[PDB]
């Protein structure tokens, strides 16, 4: 009884582990994609800062 | 040879004389100073006698800023001590010397081979007066040079010795070119003097490591550490776009040094830009500006260099020691002396402070001697202490409102500069002390900022840059990284409920320890 | 001899030695007393628990803060907390150490009088001193000029400094802080079904606040976004299982700092009181004040608070000034860090209030001179 | 024998589960940190672009 109980509940534990691992891989993709997009965004911001400072000097 | 009250003045003759060899002149055994001619052999023998009749260690303080005369005298006194109380200690001592020559000597404005530390050679003696092993002990070392050198000077020889491209094996291992003007930690003043080669001295240091107990690893590791100390000098950081934060731009020297010392590159950059701290029971990132990162880099370089130096001296003590448990020894103290240059700065101030301390020590000794002699002849005559009450007032530099405490305060205070430092100095001392005086700055000569009335005259100091030179913030995150390095020499160095560190404070503590030993 | 720095605060005691980089002891400023019967004979039940021992036993205790809004309203409890701090956390003897206490600006004088009397009599400190939290925060920021916004557990205050000169007529003090946000969150969580009424449950809600709450850059469209999708919902697990999920509460709780009308206060947001404190200063220094807003304290640790602050002040100030919000990553201990720096200065060792001065002048010396 | 073998394999898989959950929460907090900052600096870019346009009018 106790052995099969542990068996079933901990196989379900392994199922929740599959879920958590899937979502962890998803979150790694999310993090890497977001940091790449935001490195692009920081390129945009540094460029536009250069633009504004140069152009306001001219102004 | 001459006697001066209690000193023993020797002049370099520059002409070979049998006045030391052979032992025909060494007949001073048993003889006293007051009867025999005035030779340093008499003093060595007197120290021997005093050790045998008093069981109290003896000390020999030899003047060291003189280029010659001191070294030959050290050789002659160790030879004499081997002779009287007889792979020898003299051979052994002079074998591993190239290590110290390359590590603790640098091109000075008024020299070209300058002892930039304190060498306290202990020749130990048996229970009865038999020669035992002899260990070397080093004291306060001018570590500020490892990063900053004045114009028309350069740091310790070993850097240019290595960078003379003598062993392309090394300059191939340390990912390092040969042009000295590419490394800011060495290209500050002048890269080389014409009064010495670097290749043959590199060979001498190699042979020193060989005669030393060092293996192949205990030598490649040292070369790697010196290469890393050079690679630190040209790491670059920039304020993050639009807020404040220091971040790295380009990691070339980063990867170089990371591979050399045996660390990670991203981990090192993160620990340099994001140092962690323990708040009670938790860790929190601390922010770092660019100047803070640079100060931390310099502090790391200085700490590494001093640790390596001390470890090498311990290795010399090990390879040069094998003897029965002995009791007593004689102290041979080599150290720089007082300085009065045309442009005095922080280092000169520290050196003059140490010499003020030593001179007060000598004055106390001579005072108690004269007072004893007066109580001996029944001559009733008492006077204010001739030992300390002369310089104890020229010890502003240590009392907790003098120059050093003010400099530390200014190192802590926000937005402090050299002008504010000068203002504070003036408000606390100008007019309220007699030894503190305003310099007589005449147009046509270098500008001073204040003048101290030392025992050896009134010296004029120029405080420009003391703030950056006194800061010493150690980055404990990077030290923890060091403690995990693969390069076993680095881990041995850094084996052993912080941002307040200053060069002056460590210097004062070291000087206190040295005086405690001598007293 | 080294000195002690004892930033008290209304939610956390941070103590340590002058000259360190971070406080040595950080524990809650709380005193717990047993609530239930006690049946095990020989268990050795204590009368009261302090610090974080009262925090792990909080299931059976009723917790009380001896400091309400920066003011010490229970002096026996405060004495217990100080005794604990000295003897069990730092493990020193107060007779051998000057002590640097700290206090918020613009609070009653009896507070400081009682502080110094307590120290000198029931602890026999050789000397002591009561600083102002904002000045120490500026010390720790490495500046001499700026309008510092301190926001801890009990009180939020602005102090504008210029060149080391305070403008005491422009100091503005506000009385909503971490604890009022905790209470507002306890009240807002009931509209999802969760009911926290005990003091221990107040601690649980405080932790939920410290883990899941953030400041929205634009409140209205953030509200509309949380209404439309459900990507803003996180989950938290109480200390008995029983997970809870919160949605727009995450940013509705700290938004109270910018609209104190959510808790029925009439004051203005912290951005507006900062701007008013600036506009109360001499027209020549306010350009340099605009660029040195120094954030301090725990309640300024929400994600996105610096961006919202800069947006709001930029919208208020003229369109030519450069608004710079300075938010260090360790800004939660800025007051203690600055206090250690201050107590380490050589030129400060004459500013202490020696025991002899107290014996001559009574407790009234603390503000009459120092 | 079966029961204890099962229990031990299960407990090891679960002690890997716990670290997977920790790394998942770390990844998602980093991703949300990122995206929030990225939209805040996106608003910053909008402001600086409006200033760029007004400055073009000034030029
Ligand atoms: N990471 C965090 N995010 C949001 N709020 C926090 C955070 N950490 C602490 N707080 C809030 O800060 C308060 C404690 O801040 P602190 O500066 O220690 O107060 P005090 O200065 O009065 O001791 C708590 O009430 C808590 O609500």
């Amino acid at each position: 009884h106790i052995a099969e109980d542990a068996d079933r509940k901990y196989e379900e534990v392994a199922r929740k582990l599959v879920i958590i691992e899937s979502d962890l891989e998803r979150a790694e993709e999310r993090a890497e994609l977001s940091e790449g997009k935001c490195a692009e965004l920081e390129e945009e911001l540094k460029t536009v800062t250069n633009n504004l400072k140069s152009l306001e000097a001219q102004a | 040879y001459t006697y001066s009250g209690l000193f023993c003045v020797t002049v370099n003759p520059y002409k070979w004389l049998p006045v030391y060899n052979a032992e025909v002149v060494a007949a001073y055994r048993g003889k006293k100073r007051s009867e025999a001619p005035p030779h340093i052999f008499s003093i060595s023998d007197n120290a021997y006698q005093y050790m045998l009749t008093d069981r109290e260690n003896q000390s020999i303080l030899i003047t060291g800023e003189s280029g010659a005369g001191k070294t030959v005298n050290t050789k002659r006194v160790i030879q004499y001590f081997a002779s009287i109380a007889a792979g020898t200690l003299e051979d052994q001592i002079i074998q591993a010397n190239p290590a110290l020559e390359a590590f603790g000597n640098a091109k000075t404005v008024r020299n070209d081979n300058s002892s930039r530390f304190g060498k306290f050679i202990r020749i130990h003696f048996g229970a009865t007066g038999k020669l035992a092993s002899a260990d070397i002990e080093t004291y306060l070392l001018e570590k500020s040079r490892v990063i900053f050198q004045l114009k028309a000077e350069r740091n310790y020889h070993i850097f240019y010795q290595i960078l003379s491209n003598k062993k392309p094996e090394l300059l191939d291992m340390l990912l390092v070119t040969n042009n000295p003007y590419d490394y800011a930690f060495v290209s500050q003043g002048e890269v080389s003097v014409a009064s010495i080669d670097d290749s043959e001295e590199l060979l001498a240091t190699d042979s020193a490591f060989d005669v030393l107990s060092f293996t192949a690893e205990e030598k490649a590791g040292v070369y790697k550490l010196t290469g890393a100390i050079m690679h630190y000098g040209n790491m670059k950081f920039k304020q993050k776009q639009r807020e404040e934060q220091a971040e790295p731009d380009g990691t070339e020297d980063a990867d170089k040094s990371a591979y050399l010392m045996g660390l990670n590159s991203a981990d090192l950059l993160k620990g340099l830009c994001h140092p962690q701290v323990k708040v009670g029971n938790e860790y929190v990132t601390k922010g770092q500006s660019v100047q803070q990162v640079y100060y931390s880099i310099g502090a790391l370089a200085k700490s590494v260099y001093e640790k390596m130096f001390n470890w090498m001296v311990t290795r010399i003590n090990a390879t040069l020691e094998t003897k029965q448990p002995r009791q007593y020894f004689i102290g041979v103290l080599d150290i720089a002396g007082f300085e009065i240059f045309d442009f005095n700065s922080f280092e000169q101030l520290c050196i003059n402070f140490t010499n003020e301390k030593l001179q007060q020590f000598f004055n106390h000794h001579m005072f108690v001697l004269e007072q004893e002699e007066y109580k001996k002849e029944g001559i009733e005559w008492e006077f204010i202490d001739f030992g300390m009450d002369l310089q104890a007032c020229i010890d502003l530099i240590e009392k907790p409102m003098g120059i050093m405490s003010i400099l530390e305060e200014e190192c802590m205070f926000p937005k402090a500069s050299d002008m504010t430092f000068k203002a504070k100095l003036y408000d606390n001392h100008l007019g309220k002390s007699n030894n503190f005086q305003k310099p007589r700055n005449v147009k046509g000569k270098q500008e001073a900022h204040f003048s101290l009335v030392h025992y050896a005259g009134t010296v004029d100091y120029n405080i420009m840059g003391w703030l950056e030179k006194n800061k010493d913030p150690l980055n404990e995150t990077v030290v923890g990284l060091y403690q995990k390095s693969s390069l076993k020499l680095m881990a041995t160095l850094f084996s052993t409920k912080s941002s307040f560190q200053t060069v002056s404070a460590l210097h004062r503590e070291n000087l206190n320890k040295l005086m405690t030993n001598l007293k | 001899t080294t000195a002690l720095v004892c930033d008290n605060g209304s939610g956390l005691v941070k103590a340590g030695f002058a000259g360190d980089d971070a406080p040595r002891a950080v524990f809650p400023s709380i005193v717990g007393r047993p609530r239930h019967q006690g049946v095990m004979v020989g268990m050795g039940q204590k009368d009261s628990y302090v610090g974080d021992e009262a925090q792990s036993k909080r299931g059976i205790l009723t917790l009380k803060y001896p400091i309400e809004h920066g003011i010490i309203t229970n002096w026996d409890d405060m004495e217990k907390i100080w005794h604990h701090t000295f003897y069990n956390e730092l493990r020193v003897a107060p007779e051998e150490h000057p002590t640097l206490l700290t206090e918020a600006p613009l609070n009653p004088k009896a507070n400081r009088e009682k502080m110094t009397q307590i120290m000198f009599e029931t602890f026999n400190v050789p000397a002591m001193y009561v600083a102002i939290q904002a000045v120490l925060s500026l010390y720790a920021s490495g500046r001499t000029t700026g309008i510092v916004l301190d926001s801890g557990d009990g009180v939020t205050h602005n102090v504008p400094i210029y060149e080391g000169y305070a403008l005491p007529h422009a100091i503005m003090r506000l009385d909503l802080a971490g604890r009022d946000l905790t209470d507002y969150l306890m009240k807002i969580l009931t509209e999802r079904g969760y009911s926290f009424v005990t003091t221990a449950e107040r601690e649980i809600v405080r932790d939920i606040k410290e883990k899941l709450c953030y400041v929205a850059l634009d409140f209205e469209n953030e509200m509309a976004t949380a209404a439309s999708s459900s990507s803003l919902e996180k989950s938290y697990e109480l200390p008995d299982g029983q997970v809870i999920t919160i949605g727009n509460e995450r940013f509705r709780c700290p938004e109270t700092l910018f609209q104190p009308s959510f808790i029925g206060m009439e004051s203005a947001g912290i951005h507006e009181t900062t701007y008013n404190s600036i506009m109360k200063c001499d027209i020549d220094i306010r350009k340099d004040l605009y660029a040195n807003n120094v954030l301090s304290g725990g309640t300024t640790m929400y994600p996105g608070i610096a961006d919202r602050m800069q947006k709001e002040i930029t919208a208020l100030a003229p369109s030519t000034m450069k608004i710079k919000i300075i938010a260090p990553p360790e800004r939660k201990y800025s007051v203690w860090i600055g206090g250690s720096i201050l107590a380490s200065l050589s030129t400060f060792q004459q500013m202490w209030i020696s025991k002899q001065e107290y014996d001559e002048a009574g407790p009234s010396i603390v503000h009459r001179k120092c």
